């Protein structure tokens, strides 16, 4: 019943910046802790960030480090990913993904966003 | 003609000097009053919406459970100890364990262990109570007017609004003149024992006692971050493996048990505020300007026609759906009950006064004939239409519907049902008195019985009551068991 | 940051037969405090977003078909598939989630033989 | 849980239905039916009771219904 | 199911700690405690009908018991 | 001082005090210069009079200032009535207990 709808995505040249936003309907969002999860075609699933239920744990990988801005807003039910920098290698289609109702890890993956593809290229 | 085809109309005949008809108006039915020469016309309360409330408290029914760590100290020193015992968010229990030697602890017995859990709700439930300044009802009143599209239209009337601050008010009718009301909604359901509650976009009237006694996890209410739950051993459960070690569980989704504790609890509407149906409400008709507007008309000399066959409703009125033909002015109709070798007339004209409007549309009127063999005569002249009709039931069977019906009204509506259809006379203020006291007695004996255990209460008491050599079995038996078996049998509503 | 590696990168196996998929980790996935591996499995069927078949690993998501299970422990866990539909074709992902910057799989592949 | 406690015998009651009415009037009785007829010498068990603490007749008949109906109403 | 009907009594067990002892075990008497706290005016019906129904003072007791062990369980 | 003429609009809910006072506040709608206001709690279905004010004088001394009248009800349920009579407000309320 759990629905996750992306938006932003599309055609950018290099350096400029772009937001992507997650909307999701369902469930509760503000008692969650949301993360955001991205594919290049013909690659494996790479992770990006996370942010937690309270908003000031947020986190990233390596790769994207000192780039990208994760932020939530409860009132408006989006989950906004602010990336700056971009380049042709960071392109791909990005998953918006919710947490494990049934478990133990405070973080992982329940359901997946019906997924949006951000093209980067000069 | 909005009351119509309802089914639960109940007719409210006669007005005081005074003219102060009074009614209760209950959110399912409708009234239809009538007078002697006022415009009869039916009144129905709708919505009673209420907005602009705020979030008491905030219970949990489903949860996560976290970072379980644990600790054991040896026999013979202090509980096991955790840095996490003291954090807001985590529930943590002691137990104890044995260990030996082969725990790698030199003395044997049994010791303590902890296991502290961090708990984080998923999906609250919030308990929203409603004020009393924000409290709006909506009432229509829909005048009988025999038009066209009036029988059964649902969206013919004026709107009244009627708050707590402004309870009095005046609807100004279209043509027929003001009528007044003097409700009184405070005495109405009570609105400050009961608290909304909401999940999942539904949303239930519950007893606030009840809402603050049922065993969940609560929390302050008002909304931020991290609301630190209260009482949350109640989903977190805390097995032992034998004495061994320890495991710690979340209980899991209470959406399905809340579902079942909700039982007996009515349901409203949550789509916009809160549209809070199932009530019902007092007032007083003031019915003193109103003007049947018809009397300075004169009569139809031309023929009627009618343009549905005659149909009567499940409370035995006939309804009759009549075109004017051919003429050039506006009149009243003519209409005197016949029977087929008697003259005497006893149908009344439960419509004011039936009046062709724009000489194309067809006025239906609506009048109730004296069961038997009696035929209905229209038109002025000779050639007026005859429309006949044999009315099924007797008045015995109308007086026993009338009996159930009160019946069931002053088991619903308790102490205020005396005062429905109230004419003011002193013996229903009498009444009302003693089945207040009564009523208060009852309420106090019978809070919390339920719909099974009330009928088998009622049926021992019955029995007492008849084996019984003292000269109270004439009151217990009579007045309790018939008042406990009719209750148990339609209580649950 | 986890070595992940997975044992076949594809499987061609005829309908009715099992299919067993090899991921080996390449520290300890196993928690300490609680003693749970936590590991985690996704199956991304053709144009699809990807679902979950099994967080942790004894245990097994909902609206899942029984034939999926998931075994092993200690750096060397294991699925199966006692019989293959031909919706099990996909890209079976698995993942660690013991520590923060969670390290997927290079992804395999099922394809009908 | 909270599956027991229902908002039942709380009084503000109104024209309209409950909650779960027609299907919640019925769910003790069955409960105490079902009980009764998977487990039956509970009865045997009842009627010596009531017989050997019931001095007349309708004492008997009595407390024999109210154990029949507390014992699986208790749990 | 419902959560009536529990499965305590029914056998099959051992030494081994049942699935919730820690929470189960006092929950019945937790509800009844609650419900005569909530409702105190059915104790003088209560005690009225123990009255009416008894010509000694055990089975008066027990009927009382029974009758304040009925009503909120089987509410 | 005069009687007031015009209209009383309430400006917060009727509450009671605990020992059954209730405390009216009402606002002063009207041109009209500092004078008394009418006060009568007809009861229940009736013209009888037999609620009083805990107020001894309860006037309004300036125009924009709410004055807040305090009055205990019929111990039953009564219609108290503010204004001049006509177009006067009927606050109502109901009193719960037994004398
Ligand atoms: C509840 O249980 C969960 C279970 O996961 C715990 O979650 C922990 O979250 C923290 C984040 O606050 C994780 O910290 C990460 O640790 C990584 C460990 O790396 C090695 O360990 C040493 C010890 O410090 C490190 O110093 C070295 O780097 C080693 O490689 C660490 O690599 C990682 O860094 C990441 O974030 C930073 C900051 O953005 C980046 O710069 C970096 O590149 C990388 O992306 C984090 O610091 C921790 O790992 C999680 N736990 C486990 C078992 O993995 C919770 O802490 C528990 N408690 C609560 C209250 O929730
Ligand atoms: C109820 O009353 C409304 C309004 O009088 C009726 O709607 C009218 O229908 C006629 C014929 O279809 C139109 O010519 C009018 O323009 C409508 N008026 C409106 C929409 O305001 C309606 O038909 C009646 N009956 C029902 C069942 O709604």
């Amino acid at each position: 019943q759990v629905e996750l709808v992306e938006s932003g995505g599309d055609v950018v040249q290099p350096g400029k910046s772009l937001r992507l936003s997650c909307a999701a309907s369902g469930f509760t969002f503000t008692n969650y802790a949301m993360h955001w999860l991205r594919q290049a075609p013909g690659k494996g699933l790479e992770w990006v960030a996370v942010i937690s239920s309270d908003v000031n744990d947020k986190y990233y990988a390596d790769s994207v480090k000192g780039r990208f801005t994760i932020s939530r807003d409860n009132s408006k039910n989006t989950l906004y990913l602010q990336m700056n920098s971009l380049t042709p290698e960071d392109t791909a289609v990005y998953y918006c993904a919710r947490e494990q109702a049934v478990g133990t890890n405070p973080w992982a993956f329940d359901y997946w966003g019906q997924g949006t593809l951000v093209t980067v290229s000069s | 003609m909005r009351c119509v085809g309802v089914g639960n109309r109940d007719f409210v005949e006669g007005l005081s000097g005074a003219t102060w008809v009074d009614v209760v108006l209950e959110h399912g039915g409708c009234v239809t009053t009538m007078a002697k020469n006022k415009p009869t016309l039916d009144i129905e309360l709708q919505k009673t919406e209420a907005t602009q409330l705020a979030t008491l408290r905030k219970l949990c029914i489903e949860g996560k459970i976290t970072n379980i760590t644990t600790d054991s100290r040896c026999p013979t020193q202090g509980e096991a100890v955790l840095p996490e015992e003291q954090d807001q968010n985590y529930v943590c229990k002691h137990t104890y364990v044995d260990r030996g030697w082969g725990n790698g602890c030199g003395l044997f017995g049994k010791g303590s262990l902890v296991t502290c859990a961090k708990f984080q709700c998923l999906e609250p439930i919030e308990g929203k109570v409603v004020q009393y300044e924000n409290l709006k009802y909506t009432v229509i009143i829909t005048v009988h007017t025999g038009d066209q599209h009036q029988v059964g239209n649902e969206t013919q009337g004026v709107t009244a609004e009627i708050t707590p601050q402004a309870s009095t008010t005046e609807a100004i009718l279209p043509e027929y003149g003001t009528l007044g009301l003097e409700c009184s909604p405070r005495t109405g359901l009570d609105f400050n024992e009961m608290i909304l509650l909401t999940m999942k976009n539904k949303a239930w009237m519950v007893h606030r006692q009840w809402f603050f006694d049922l065993p969940l996890p609560w929390a302050s209410g008002a909304t931020t971050e991290t609301p630190t739950w209260n009482r949350k051993e109640l989903l977190v459960t805390f097995k032992n493996a034998h004495a061994k070690k320890q495991e710690v569980v979340v209980l899991g989704s209470q959406e399905g048990a809340m579902h079942t504790a909700l039982t007996g609890a009515t349901e409203i509407q949550n789509s916009g505020g809160t549209s809070i149906f199932a009530g019902h409400l007092k007032c007083r008709l003031k019915m003193d300007k109103l003007e049947l507007k018809g009397m300075s008309y004169a009569m139809c000399t031309n023929t009627f026609v009618l343009k549905k066959e005659v149909s009567e409703t499940q409370h035995g009125t006939i309804l009759i759906k009549v075109e004017y033909k051919g003429e050039d002015a506006p009149c009243k109709i003519p209409f005197s009950t016949e029977d087929g070798q008697g003259k005497a007339h006893n149908g009344r004209l439960i419509t004011a006064n039936p009046v062709v409007t724009k000489k194309e549309e067809p006025v239906n009127i609506e009048a109730e004939p004296p069961f038997g063999e009696s035929n209905i005569v229209i038109g002025i002249g000779d050639n007026a239409l005859k429309i006949n009709w044999y009315k099924k039931g007797s008045s015995i069977g109308k007086m026993f519907e009338a009996t159930a019906r009160g019946a069931r009204r002053m088991a619903i509506l308790g102490d205020t049902a005396w005062d429905f259809g109230s004419v003011g006379g002193v013996l229903n203020s009498l009444g009302k008195m003693v089945h207040q006291i009564f009523g208060s007695a009852y309420t106090a004996l019978f809070s919390g019985v339920s719909w099974v255990m009330k009928i088998g209460i009622g049926v021992l008491l019955t029995w007492i009551g008849l084996n019984s050599k003292n000269t109270s079995m004439s009151f217990s038996c009579i007045a309790i068991g018939i008042i406990t078996l009719y209750l148990g049998a339609v209580v649950q509503a | 940051h986890i070595v992940m590696t997975q044992s076949p990168l594809s499987l061609s196996v005829t309908p009715g037969q099992p299919a067993s998929i090899s991921c080996k980790s390449s520290q300890i996935s196993s928690w300490g405090s609680d003693g749970k591996t936590y590991l985690y499995w996704y199956l991304q069927k053709p144009g699809q977003s990807p679902q979950l078949l099994i967080y942790e690993v004894s245990s097994r998501f909902s609206g899942v078909s029984d034939r999926f299970s998931g075994s092993g422990s200690g750096t060397d866990f294991t699925l199966k598939i006692s019989r293959v539909q031909a919706e099990d074709v996909g890209l079976y992902y698995c993942m660690q989630g013991l520590h923060l910057p969670l390290t997927f799989g290079q992804g395999t592949r099922l394809e009908i033989k | 849980s909270v599956a027991l406690a229902p908002h039942v015998g709380m009084g503000l009651d109104t024209r309209t239905q409950t909650w779960m009415s027609a299907e919640g009037a019925w769910r003790q009785v069955e409960k105490v039916e079902t009980w009764a007829l998977r487990h039956p010498g509970f009865t045997i068990l009842a009627l010596f009771l009531a017989h050997y603490i019931g001095t007349s007749l309708t004492q008997k008949v009595v407390i024999f219904i109210l154990l029949m109906l507390v014992t699986p109403s208790m749990t």
